[PDB]
């Protein structure tokens, strides 16, 4: 996960990365709108350096939602896991 | 500069083409120092106390010599073996002398924290303490293989001339110090 | 500088900023939560 | 848990190979222990149901047997050999909650 | 091998756990002994209230 | 580029349900509508490995399929997550290409499977003793090592080092000291975390004192555990022996465990001499058992002070006044022949020739 890329003109993140924190994941208490991104994930094209391609977890829906909490954990297979709880 | 300690050679390996056919059984029979045991291996071994060396003779007309401290001593030992073979009745000759290997060792007189060396040189410095106490390091200029120990001693092998051992020691010394 | 997480029970501040396994430094727990956002938000009293 | 496992094990307590006989394998007893999770360095810790709900894991306990078998000699016994893992119904006899 | 082997080197663990865990989750209990293929024997607990 | 304006300000955008690409500079659609799969065929989806799709997996020799099945079964009998199994099978498949490895004897292939699963578990930092894996293979430890070095040299792959901390974590849990079993008195049950911390700090002390480099870690770890357990209640455990300890714990003690323990005791006395109360009390190897926590409390400063007095192999710490003496120069090889009676001395007389002929008749 890469941090929110920052606009060279206004010196702030582009609109689509509005709510992301410095570590590329949403921040509890913020308001998300339709078509923003919750987790700026990119994965490598292995399917000389392997190029990555982006696959963000976008938020869909007809109404804005508020984020209540965001947790992190690792399984035994060292797979990171993120769960978000959205409110209306 | 050096720490005042020069690497010391411990073994030298050399071989020659005898250029004639030989019989293992005849050499074993006619020589006091010969050992022959075809049931285990089809070759005759040789020993002389000066230069202190062990050698082998083969019916194909080949000899290998080892145990000397210097390449000239190994050549002397090999020529002594060739003299013995010739006086045993074989028309042997000293053709195509070559040095194959020589082993040296040295010391730095300070403790070596091998973990740092493996953590900075893992690409070439193979460390594994379980099966073998010493660290193993292979370096390229020249093509030498090194063994390293916590007491500060080092063993060097794979060279042809003492200059290679000296060059390798001088290159490694700054790495050993830090 | 790094992002500070909150553990499961002890809620003592924890920090990762790397690919390390998610494990609290004090207790063996392996769950974390992000701290609340720094910015403000604006609500309607209706 | 308390009786039927024992009944099954007694119903299939023994086995042997037809080739090269006098070699056999006998079970003696079987147990189901308590719930836990595999830590990534071969250790375990007890876990409450809610942790499992959050981590998407499975809530289960280990199955262990004590075995008798022959290899040259017949005096070879193991006491705590695991065979598998059993899901645990919440609030049953072995659940942490009861 | 002429030297005797021990079965201890072939105590498989996955088959029991898979055979149970998947059986509960998918909700089918196929059994060759009775040629029985039962469906819909498990459900997700409904947390409406 | 926009056909209407030539610009490159095109941004893909979606209306309420229409996916489209619009020249944001001038508002002119250039690509709209898409085609996608459906959920009705989602449950019908299958998979064919690309290798099987390309016609591969038919060349697997019976011995190759046997060996990969060995990789799988070995991996699975240790309840490892499947990622390790698939990585190990990939490593074994990668190995199988070289002619010098496919051409080998059966035990070679078995040990290959062993060392392969070993390198994979090392890659994931997972601690495991080579002894146990040798126990789970028919082959012998020496051939195991020989092939291990052969393969690491052949492939030159990374070999992450075996961390001591993780090994302590794995090995400590193995004991039965922490449950009130009928076979052991309750006198010898403690807190697992306190025991772990005592042993952890002792092990790091041993590490920093040069007690671990170039030697077996399992005996030093065992000793540290024994002393930690004794120190947690010196009142009675001081009367217990390490042999009794391993009997109680059902642990195969390494032969050099006693020697490692003695070395650590010597280091312990060298440490005890630093502190005022300990040095005044004139302690000994036995009675010191009841101050190890105190020593560990102030480990760092006292050990830094003590180093100014290092540790090296005690065998060569016997004050060698001479180190690597320079041998005399004897590089001279003569001119052509320094002597000739040597050949006469190294050849048999006809009597001894007949004697040799009759020797082995
Ligand atoms: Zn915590
Ligand atoms: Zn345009």
């Amino acid at each position: 996960v890469m941090g929110p890329m920052l606009d060279a003109a206004t010196r702030k993140p582009i609109w689509r990365h509005e709510i992301l924190d410095a570590d590329g994941i949403c921040s509890p208490g913020e308001k998300v709108e339709n078509k923003q991104v919750l987790v700026n994930k990119s994965m490598p094209t292995v399917t000389q350096q392997p190029q990555y391609k982006d696959v963000p977890i976008t938020y869909k829906g007809a109404t804005d939602s508020y984020i209540e909490k965001v947790m992190i954990s690792s399984n035994a297979e060292d797979a990171f896991l993120i769960k978000m709880l959205l409110r209306q | 500069g050096p720490s005042g300690i020069v690497p010391q050679l411990q073994n030298i390996v050399s071989t020659v083409n005898l250029g004639c056919k030989l019989d293992l059984k005849t050499i074993a029979l006619r020589a006091r120092n010969a050992e022959y045991n075809p049931k285990r291996f089809a070759a005759v071994i040789m020993r002389i106390r000066e230069p202190r060396t062990t050698a082998l003779i083969f019916s194909s007309g080949k000899m290998v010599c080892t145990g000397a401290k210097s390449e000239e001593q190994s050549r002397l030992a090999a020529r002594k073996y060739a003299r013995v073979v010739q006086k045993l009745g074989f028309p042997a000759k000293f053709l195509d002398f070559k040095i194959q290997n020589m082993v040296g060792s040295c010391d730095v007189k300070f403790p070596i924290r091998l973990e740092g060396l493996v953590l900075t040189h893992q690409q070439f410095s193979s460390y594994e303490p379980e099966l073998f106490p010493g660290l193993i390091y292979r370096m390229i200029k020249p093509r030498i293989v090194l063994l390293i120990f916590v007491s500060g001693k080092v063993v060097l092998t794979g060279a042809k001339v003492r200059a290679e051992i000296y060059e390798a020691f001088e290159n490694i010394y700054p790495i050993l110090k830090g | 500088q790094p992002m500070i997480y909150i553990c499961g029970e002890c809620h003592t501040e924890n920090e990762i900023k790397s690919r390390d396994p998610i494990r609290c430094r004090e207790c063996g727990y392996r769950i974390m939560y992000k701290k609340r956002t720094k910015r403000l938000v604006v609500f309607d009293a209706r | 848990i308390n009786v039927e496992i024992k009944k099954i094990m007694k119903a299939n307590e023994k086995v042997t190979s037809d080739a090269d006989p006098m070699w056999y394998l006998k079970y003696l007893n079987i147990y189901v222990g308590l719930p836990d999770v595999e830590e990534s360095f071969n250790v375990t810790r007890p876990v409450s149901p809610h942790e499992c709900r959050l981590r998407d894991m499975t809530y289960s306990a280990p199955i262990t047997v004590d075995i008798e078998y022959t290899r040259g000699s017949q005096r070879i016994i193991r006491n705590a050999l695991p065979i598998g893992r059993m899901p645990i119904m919440l609030r049953s006899s072995n659940c942490v909650l009861t | 091998r002429a030297a005797q082997f021990d079965v201890v080197k072939h105590m498989r663990q996955d088959q029991i756990t898979n055979g149970m865990v998947n059986a509960i989750s998918t909700g089918n209990w196929s059994l060759k002994r009775f040629k029985m293929d039962r469906q819909g024997v498990t459900q997700v607990l409904s947390r409406l209230s | 580029r926009c056909p209407d304006c030539g610009s490159t300000e095109l941004v893909e955008d979606s209306h309420y349900s229409q996916s489209q690409l619009v020249c944001s500079d001038c508002g002119c659609v250039v690509t709209e509508g898409v085609l996608t799969t459906t959920f009705s065929d989602e449950g019908n989806l299958r998979e064919v490995t690309y290798s099987r799709s390309t016609g591969e997996n038919e060349q697997v020799s019976r011995s190759q399929q046997r060996g990969l099945r060995r990789v799988r079964d070995l991996c699975r009998v240790l309840q490892l997550p499947p990622t390790f199994e698939d990585t190990a099978v990939a490593y074994y498949q990668q190995a199988y290409r070289h002619s010098g490895i496919r051409a080998a004897r059966l035990q070679k292939k078995e040990v290959l499977v062993g060392c392969c699963v070993l390198i994979t578990c090392r890659q994931h930092n997972w601690p495991l003793t080579m002894g146990a894996i040798c126990t789970l293979l028919y082959a012998d430890l020496d051939v195991f090592s020989s092939t291990y070095m052969q393969i690491v040299k052949l492939l030159g792959l990374d070999v992450p080092s075996l961390c001591l901390a993780e090994l302590v974590k794995t090995y400590c849990s193995s004991f039965k000291l922490f449950q009130a079993s009928p076979s052991v008195p309750a006198k010898y049950v403690e807190d697992k975390e306190k025991m772990l911390s005592r042993t952890m700090q002792l092990v790091e002390l041993a590490n920093e004192t040069w007690l671990v480099t170039g030697r077996h870690p399992l005996p030093v770890i065992t000793a540290a555990t024994f002393l930690a357990w004794q120190s947690l209640q010196p009142a009675d455990r001081l009367s217990c022996s390490l042999a009794r300890f391993c009997k109680l714990a059902n642990v195969d003690l390494p032969y050099p465990a006693s020697s490692r323990l003695q070395e650590l005791l010597a280091v312990l006395l060298r440490m005890a001499e630093q502190l005022a109360w300990l040095r005044v009390l004139r302690l000994d190897k036995r009675s010191v058992v009841k101050h190890i926590g105190d020593l560990l409390q102030h480990r760092q400063s006292l050990v830094r002070s003590a180093f100014r007095d290092l540790l090296l192999p005690p065998c060569m710490l016997k004050s060698p006044k001479r180190i690597c003496p320079v041998p005399p120069v004897s590089t001279v090889t003569g001119d052509e022949n320094i002597s000739d009676s040597e050949i006469e001395q190294y050849l048999r007389t006809p009597q001894e020739v007949r004697d040799f002929q009759r020797a082995q008749a």
